């Protein structure tokens, strides 16, 4: 799956 | 606009005719917004965090203007922490990483 | 170097002794790398995003290598699903986004 990394 | 990173890379977005605030993140493939009506209908999608995997609402050829930039695509809505414009968005508004 | 958004922004660095491959990331306030030993004393923190939050190891005054670019500063050490390069360390190396 995609992927989404803010932090 | 150069856009240095001190502070978190947070523009002004446009969509449906509201402004919203959005951070510039080179780490998401995909844009994600939080809650908010979408015309249309959406489709299914599972995506991955820091944290795990949320699902979202996926609607396609989307208008949005980002940082006076207009830009046509794909956004998601789901429980985000923030607005954010991934690369899908990045790259129709010609952004680029440099150093 | 210029780096386009077709595709995740990935970097080899140096870290621990350690050669990684880690996503240049703007949308992360931190540097977080997958389980590994690193020198000195840490503290617990946890960091959040999409899919909620994390617990991982806080090291300060780490010196990463990225992409030939030395840079030092905090990193977190924990179980992120992909290893991080945020602004805390994209600021030494100067990265810029441009558009
Ligand atoms: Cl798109
Ligand atoms: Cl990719
Ligand atoms: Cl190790
Ligand atoms: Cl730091
Ligand atoms: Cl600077």
């Amino acid at each position: 799956y995609d992927q989404i990394x803010i932090e | 606009p150069q856009i240095t990173l001190w502070k978190r890379p947070l523009v002004t977005i446009k969509i449906g005719g509201q402004l919203k605030e959005a951070l510039l993140d080179t780490g998401a493939d995909d844009t994600v917004i939080e809650e908010m009506s979408l015309p249309g209908r959406w489709k299914p999608k599972m995506i991955g965090g820091i944290g795990g995997f949320i699902k979202v609402r996926q609607y396609d050829q989307i208008i949005i203007e980002i940082a006076g930039h207009k830009a046509i695509g794909t956004v998601l809505v789901g429980p985000t922490p923030v607005n954010i414009i991934g690369r899908n968005l990045l790259t129709q508004i010609g952004a680029t990483l440099n150093f």
